C-alpha cells in the first residue's frame, strides 16, 4: 500500500521501484499585465525520476511549448507526467522496468494508474513520506540543463556522484534528503555551506562537491543545524 | 389478471410482492396472490420470521406460464415452481379462489410506481442476469455475488451483471487517457451502448433490475451496479438528450420508492454528491436533485 517509516528499508532492497515527483513539472511566474490584471508564464520544468537503490535520476525535461493551447494546465500536468513515466517504463527492457512506482503526491496516482493499464504487474503506491525532491531544482546542473532546454529532453543522471563506492543506499538516500531538505528550507544558507569552501570542488560529471568521508559528517552536521536554525526562526522557539 | 397459488405457507414468514409486503403466520391458511398485473415482470420475496438472515425470491413473468410457490421442508425455502398441467391449475386456483384464501395484489388504480420501476426490465434479459435455464423464473438472494465481485466464487450462483471498471483498458482507449478517464463518452456509447447493450432500453433495464434487487433483497453487489451504471452516465459529456431525460425519471421513482430508514446503506455519498453537483450531468437530472435534497439532505 502506502509506503512510510515503517516500511522504509524496502526502498533498498533488490527489487526495482522508481518515485516519481511531479512538483516541478508545471511552473509559473505570476505577473501584472498592462490592463492591471494578473497572467502566468510559465517556464521549464521537470518530471523527476529516481531509483532510490541506484541514484539513477530519469530528469525528463517539460518544454514550455507542451502547454501552448492546453487549458487546465495544474490538471494536464499530472497526466504529462504519467504519459512521460509510462513512455518511460515502455523504452525500459523488461528486466530493467520497475516493479513499484512510487508517487510523492497522491494526485498521482490515477494518472499514472491509467496509463500504466498495460503493465498490472506494477504496483502504483503512494506514500506518507515528506520528501523534498522539490528542492531538485535548487541543485545548480539540473536547473541550468532545464532552463536551457530549447525542446523536450531527457537527460539522465546519477544523484549519489560516486557516494555507492563508500557508502550504502540508504545511507546515500538519507544524505540526499537532508540535502535536499536543506536546500528547501534555506537555499541561500545550503549552498553557502556547500560552496563555502573553494579548495573542494565540483567534478564536472558530478551534480554536488567531491567531500572526503571526514567533511560529509561536517557537511551533514552542518545542514541538520540549518534544518534546526530556521525551524527556530520559523516558529520563534 | 394472474396468480401465484402457494401450496400452503408452513412456517411464519414475511411475503413481498413487487414493493408491497405482507405477514402470514405459522401455518396460516394463505393460499396465494391474486389480481397480479399482466404486461410486467413481479418479483414475489421472502423473509422468514425465525432467520431474518438471507431474504431471497423470484423473478417472473406470469405471461410465460403458470407459477406456484410450495415450501420445501428439507432446502428449508418457499420455491417457485411451474405447472405445466393447465387444468390442474386453473382449478386449484379456482377452489382457493372461491374460498377467499388470497390476498390481492393491491394496486392503487392512480399508481404507476411498478411501471416506473420496471419499464426496461424483460424475463429473458433478467435471465442473462440470473442463469438457470430450466426455469422461466430467475431465483435472487441477499448474498449472491456478482461475476465482477467474484473477479477481484460459485460462478453457477451468480448474478452476471455487465462488469464496468472505469480503470480498465475497456474504458479507456490508448493515447486518449486523460480525456477518456475525465470524459466517459466514448465508454458509454460506443463500448457499452453499441457494442454491449444494442440501446439504452437495455442499459437502463439492467440499472433498474440492479435496483431492485439491492432495495428488495439487501444485495450489494447489485447496489455497486446500480451506481457505476449511474455514474457511467453522469460521467459522460456526451449522453443523448432522451437518455438523461429518461434517467431523471428513473431514478427520481427509485429514490422515491426507497425506504426511508435504508438510504444510508443502499446509496453511495460519493456517487450521488458526484453525480448530482460535480459531473458533466450535475444540471440534467433536475427530478432526482429535487427528490434527494428533499429527502435525503443529509448524505448531501
Ligand atoms: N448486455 C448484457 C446484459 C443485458 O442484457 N442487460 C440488459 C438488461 C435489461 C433488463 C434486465 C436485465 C438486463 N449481456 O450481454
Amino acid at each position: 500500500g502506502a509506503m512510510n517509516s515503517s516500511n522504509y528499508a524496502e526502498l533498498f532492497n533488490n527489487d526495482i521501484k522508481l518515485f516519481v515527483d511531479d512538483t516541478n513539472v508545471y511552473r509559473v511566474t505570476v505577473h501584472k499585465t498592462f490592463e492591471g490584471n494578473v497572467a502566468t508564464k510559465a517556464i521549464n520544468g521537470c518530471i523527476f525520476t529516481l531509483n532510490p537503490k541506484t541514484g539513477h535520476l530519469f530528469l525528463k525535461i517539460i518544454h514550455t511549448s507542451v502547454w501552448a493551447g492546453q487549458k487546465r494546465l495544474s490538471q494536464l500536468a499530472k497526466w504529462k507526467t504519467a504519459e512521460e513515466v509510462s513512455a518511460l517504463v515502455r523504452s525500459l527492457p523488461k528486466e530493467e522496468q520497475p516493479k513499484q512506482i512510487i508517487v510523492t503526491r497522491k494526485a498521482m496516482l490515477d494518472p499514472l494508474e491509467v496509463h500504466m493499464l498495460d503493465f498490472p504487474n506494477i504496483a502504483i503506491r503512494p506514500t506518507e513520506l515528506r520528501l523534498p525532491f522539490s528542492a531538485a531544482m535548487s541543485i545548480d546542473k539540473l536547473s541550468d540543463v532545464v532552463m536551457k532546454a530549447t525542446e523536450p529532453q531527457m537527460v539522465l543522471f546519477n544523484i549519489y556522484d560516486d557516494w555507492l563506492d563508500r557508502i550504502s543506499s540508504y545511507t546515500a538516500f538519507s544524505r540526499l534528503t537532508l540535502l535536499l531538505r536543506a536546500l528547501k528550507t534555506n537555499e541561500e544558507s545550503a549552498k553557502m555551506i556547500l560552496l563555502s569552501d573553494p579548495t573542494i570542488t565540483i567534478k564536472s560529471y558530478h551534480l554536488w562537491p567531491s567531500f572526503t568521508d571526514e567533511q560529509w559528517i561536517t557537511i551533514e552536521s552542518q545542514m541538520r543545524d540549518l534544518i534546526l536554525t530556521e525551524y527556530g526562526r520559523k516558529y520563534n522557539v | 389478471m394472474n396468480t401465484v397459488p402457494f401450496t400452503s405457507a408452513p412456517i411464519e414468514v414475511t411475503i413481498g410482492i413487487d414493493q408491497y409486503s405482507f405477514n402470514v403466520k405459522e401455518n396460516q391458511p394463505f393460499h396465494g396472490i391474486k389480481d397480479i398485473p399482466i404486461g410486467h415482470v413481479h418479483v414475489i420475496h421472502f423473509q422468514h420470521a425465525d432467520n431474518s438472515s438471507m431474504r431471497y425470491g423470484y423473478w417472473f413473468d406470469c405471461r410465460m406460464g403458470n407459477f406456484y410457490i410450495q415450501y420445501d421442508p428439507k432446502d428449508g425455502l418457499y420455491k417457485m415452481m411451474e405447472e405445466r398441467d393447465g387444468a390442474k391449475f386453473e382449478n386449484i386456483v379456482h377452489n382457493f379462489k372461491e374460498r377467499q384464501m388470497m390476498v390481492s395484489y393491491p394496486k392503487i388504480d392512480e399508481d404507476d410506481t411498478w411501471y416506473n420501476l420496471t419499464e426496461f426490465v424483460q424475463m429473458d434479459k433478467i435471465r442473462k442476469i440470473v442463469r438457470k435455464d430450466e426455469n422461466q423464473f430467475s431465483y435472487v438472494d441477499s448474498s449472491m455475488t456478482t461475476v465482477q465481485e467474484n473477479e477481484l466464487s460459485d460462478p453457477a450462483h451468480s448474478l452476471n451483471y455487465t462488469v464496468i471498471n472505469f480503470k480498465s483498458r475497456e474504458a479507456i482507449r490508448p493515447g486518449h487517457e486523460m480525456e477518456d478517464f475525465l470524459d466517459k463518452s466514448y465508454y458509454l456509447n460506443t463500448v457499452m451502448l453499441q457494442g454491449i447493450f444494442k440501446n439504452s432500453s437495455n442499459y437502463f433495464g439492467e440499472l433498474q433490475f440492479a435496483f431492485l434487487n439491492a432495495m428488495f433483497f439487501g444485495n450489494y453487489g447489485s447496489s455497486l451496479q446500480w451506481h457505476a451504471m449511474i455514474e457511467l452516465i453522469c460521467s459522460s459529456a456526451t449522453v443523448p438528450k432522451h437518455m438523461l431525460d429518461k434517467l431523471d425519471e428513473i431514478l427520481y421513482y427509485q429514490i422515491k420508492t426507497l425506504p426511508e430508514q435504508y438510504s444510508d446503506i443502499l446509496l453511495n455519498e460519493r456517487v450521488w454528491n458526484i453525480c448530482l453537483y460535480s459531473s458533466f450531468q450535475k444540471n440534467s437530472l433536475h427530478n432526482t436533485e429535487k427528490i434527494m435534497e428533499n429527502k435525503y439532505p443529509e448524505l448531501l
